[PDB]
């Protein structure tokens, strides 16, 4: 596939398109850094809210990589229903409010 | 003569129903009685009645 | 009682008692469908088994509050329970096909769909005004018999007891009366306002 | 496994970052309390260091869920200072006054259509349509529009042919699609307005 | 402490002048750097 | 009592419509939002419907006043047409409850569902007539700039309607005797095409259609999904963005 990328390295029209879209690299890097900062903030928040109590909800707000992936899914639209059905049974009523607040900030702001 | 009430109730046992909250103080009253301190030395138990 | 509570919970997804909870007395909801269960206990033995069969139910009296109940005559019970009565006096109607001899009263079992309560215009549900807050409550004294629907008992277990209900909305005129009196008084007031504003 | 030989070093670096933060706050205070109090972000930094210092010195139930997010909030505040994120951050806060009216209109329409919602809700197809707050948040879930076929199967099989399974479902489906489209459009519209402001 | 030793604890803790615990749920937490020497006894009158 | 009655009705209608209608509709809204409220209706169910009938009598008095009022220009207002429609269903269900007897099913039936949704747009019209004051100019301008481009969005929704109907026809045609049990009729068909248009378990459709013997229906669904998604969402986003963009270019 890298060889195929070297193939598509031709086509001066696509080169001009790449040049025309190449000034947004710093902007998309800045938006990615803001995204990552928000994932880190809500990663430590979700850990402190659900994984330190250690009464369930493991590998969703527990281990770091699984927690990060669940947060990325919650920032997207996918998996939110089943994640909510997983978290509402852990005697944490305000977890639903926290998760819908997290959605209405992260998903809308990012997209 | 009183357990002819028309309701089903839990497991019938009228002595158990009137005991109720006092079924959890068996050893409590036993310790109070054993050292000869509780009341006039009178002890009432479960299975007698 | 406990089987009735949990069956109402499973069927209607809810079960509401009175504002004053009673341990022996459960307040059944009028909106919730009622499915009666009964059991025969042999108190001289350690045996108490559910009644897996048919039984006869008929309301024999109604009361607003405590000791305000009276028994009903045979013609009264015929009006209030027998589907043959064309007069709108029926208290309940169950979508069942089984009926006793002479087609007098409905016969229902443990497998029956349930009891649907009506208490139509001739019943004392109509013209009900509680004297205080909260929906009015009612008690219905009734007997369950096994007189002619048994092939395995030598005598019937004729049991008389009371069923509670709350939330009674049964009438009509009163709503019309309050509606027309409100319309008449408000149009009189508005016409007075118009004439005195001119 | 890392913590058992790092907890004392974690405590020392906590003390070091707390004392350098309060030293920076004191240095800012030196120029004047009035100018530091009348600022848009120094108020946030002062609140951050005040909460952290009170939870450190005085006994508090604030614990890890306050100590760590306050540190990463300070991280965000410091990383805002360097230039190639400050322009982007400045216009996110410029977009929220124009976003707030969109949120208000969305929630008002959400309520006045939930009055239509709660009519076919309550005591039937329950546990997501009842309680009048769970119903609102479940309609919000369905408006966010992902995996609502659990709800579709939940209110499925009323009569198996039409019932209200036609009527209520099409009413709420067209409401969901209209609200989702309008909300997403209004969000990107407020974003494009405020950034047109930042390039103007 | 369930609703089984409430009356025991409320009767005993006055005249023994010491806290009274319930077994089968006892756990300890120590904040020290030394030797801790603990003794466990059973309340009088319940054994010979 | 002709034109003189009309001008007396105009002046006294201004006065009594400012005074009486506002307070009674506010009280109707208060009792209706305390009514819907499926936790306090059991703390009620007897003081609730009597007040419903009383305030519906007040509403039919409003209807009687509007009928005796100037007439044709009152009918010329679409909101007043909605009011007349609501009063028509209100008197219909009121007399239906009043006559009693009858011969159809009752005790919380589908007709009763139709009645309480009737009370739902009654509450909506109460909310609409309570906001005569302080609609707030910021969201007023926002709503006007929303409603500025009506023909474009109506054309786009007409196009999406035609495209969904075509996709529904072709998919129902190609899925014959291919377990239609999820979409055996036109309603469930168009609902499945709504799910396919709203990104809801169409991957599940792919995985449970691979269990069937048909495989080429998956690329067809695939290309249809992606083209209608990109075209429709991009068209609506672009149209509304530019519509607010000329408003931004102006003052």
């Amino acid at each position: 596939s890298l060889r195929i990328l070297k193939l598509i390295s031709y086509s001066r029209g696509i080169r001009t398109l790449i040049i025309a879209v190449g000034e947004t690299v710093y902007t998309v890097a800045s938006v990615l850094t803001l995204l990552f900062l928000l994932m880190f903030v809500f990663a430590i928040l979700g850990f402190c809210l659900f994984g330190v109590t250690d009464r369930g909800d493991l590998e969703n707000w527990g281990n770091l990589a699984s927690a990060f992936f669940t947060l990325f899914s919650l920032a997207t639209v996918d998996g939110w229903t089943d994640l909510q059905e997983e978290l509402d049974k852990r005697k944490f009523t305000v977890s639903r409010a926290f998760t819908i607040l997290f959605i209405l900030l992260a998903s809308f702001i990012f997209l | 003569s009183k357990y002819d009430k028309p309701y089903a109730d839990p497991v019938h046992d009228p002595t158990w129903r009137w005991w109720q909250h006092k079924t959890k103080d068996k050893d409590y009253f036993f310790y109070l009685f054993s050292n000869r301190l509780a009341a006039e030395g009178i002890y009432i138990n479960m299975n007698a009645y | 009682v406990s089987y009735t509570i949990m069956h109402s919970e499973e069927i209607n997804k809810h079960y509401f008692d009175c504002v004053i909870k009673d341990a022996e007395m459960p307040c059944f909801l009028f909106r919730d469908l009622f499915q009666p269960f009964f059991l025969v206990q042999d108190l001289v033995t350690g045996d108490s088994g559910s009644f897996l069969g048919s039984y006869v139910l008929k309301v024999v009296g109604g009361g607003r509050t405590l000791n305000t109940i009276r028994d009903y005559t045979e013609e009264e019970i015929f009006r209030y329970n027998s589907p043959l009565d064309t007069t709108n006096s029926l208290i309940w109607k169950t979508k069942v096909e089984r009926t006793t001899e002479d087609k007098k009263f409905y016969i229902m079992s443990h497998e029956s769909p349930g009891v649907e309560w009506l208490c139509l215009e001739n019943s004392p549900c109509y013209d009900i005004i509680p004297q205080s807050i909260y929906p009015p409550e009612f008690f219905f004294k009734l007997l369950v018999s096994n007189r002619g629907v048994d092939n395995s008992t030598y005598c019937d277990y004729k049991l008389t007891f009371i069923v509670h209900i709350h939330g009674l909305p049964l009438s009509s005129k009163r709503t019309s009366f309050i509606v027309m009196v409100s319309t008449s008084f408000f149009i009189a007031l508005v016409v007075f306002y118009i004439l005195f504003c001119l | 496994y890392l913590g058992q030989k790092h907890y004392e070093l974690f405590s020392t670096i906590d003390d070091i970052v707390l004392t350098i933060l309060i030293c920076e706050v004191l240095l800012g205070w030196l120029n004047g309390f009035w100018i530091f109090w009348k600022d848009g972000w120094n108020i946030l930094n002062f609140a951050i260091v005040f909460i952290l210092f009170m939870g450190f010195f005085i006994k508090q139930l604030d614990m890890v869920a306050i100590t760590y997010p306050l540190r990463v909030l300070r991280l965000v505040h410091v990383c805002m200072a360097v230039e190639p994120l400050a322009r982007i951050i400045k216009v996110i806060l410029q977009s929220m006054p124009d976003l707030a009216n969109v949120m208000a209109l969305i929630l008002f329409f959400m309520l006045v259509f939930s009055v239509f919602g709660v009519t076919l809700f309550g005591a039937f197809v329950p546990k997501h349509f009842q309680n009048m707050g769970v119903a609102l948040y479940t309609l919000f879930i369905c408006i966010t529009q992902d995996g609502w076929l659990d709800i579709y199967t939940d209110f499925q099989m009323d009569e198996r042919e039409y019932a209200m399974e036609v009527g209520g479902a099409i009413y709420f489906a067209v409401f969901i699609t209209l609200g989702a489209f309008i909300g997403l459009n209004l969000f990107v519209v407020v974003v494009t307005t405020n950034l047109e402001q930042m390039m103007k | 402490e369930p609703e089984n030793v409430k009356k025991m604890k409320h009767y005993l803790e006055p005249l023994l002048k010491t806290p009274v615990y319930n077994p089968l749920g006892l756990n300890l937490t120590i904040q020290g750097s030394e030797l801790f020497h603990f003794k466990v006894s059973v309340v009088p009158g319940v054994s010979f | 009592l002709l034109g003189l009655q009309q001008m007396i009705l105009s002046l006294t209608q201004s006065l009594g419509f400012e005074t009486f209608i506002f307070i009674v509709v506010c009280l109707n809204t208060v009792i209706l939002v305390a009514q819907t409220f499926t936790e306090l209706e059991i703390r009620g169910e007897w003081y609730f419907m009597v007040l419903d009938s009383i305030f519906l009598s007040i509403y039919v008095l409003e209807a009687v006043l509007k009928l005796i009022a100037l007439g044709l220009e009152y009918f010329y207002d679409p909101w007043n047409n909605l009011d007349f429609f609501i009063m028509v269903m209100a008197v219909l269900d009121f007399v239906l409850l009043q006559i009693n007897s009858l011969s159809y099913s009752f005790y919380n039936h589908s007709l009763f569902r139709i009645l309480k949704v009737f009370k739902s747009m009654r509450a909506l019209r109460a909310i609409r007539v309570l906001r005569r004051l302080s609609i707030l100019t910021s969201l007023h301008e926002v709503a006007g700039t929303l409603s500025g481009s009506l023909p474009s969005i109506t054309a786009i929704l007409t196009l999406m309607f035609t495209c969904l109907f075509l996709f529904s026809v072709v998919l129902r045609a190609l899925f014959q005797d291919s377990d239609p049990k999820r979409f055996q009729n036109i309603f469930t068909t168009l609902f499945t095409l709504f799910t396919m248009l709203t990104l809801d378990d169409w991957s599940l459709i792919y995985i449970d259609n691979r269990a069937q013997g048909a495989w080429y229906i998956i690329p067809i669904l695939m290309i249809y999904i992606v083209i209608q998604y990109f075209i429709f969402l991009n068209l609506v986003i672009a149209v509304l963005v530019d519509n607010f963009q000329m408003a931004l270019l102006k003052g």
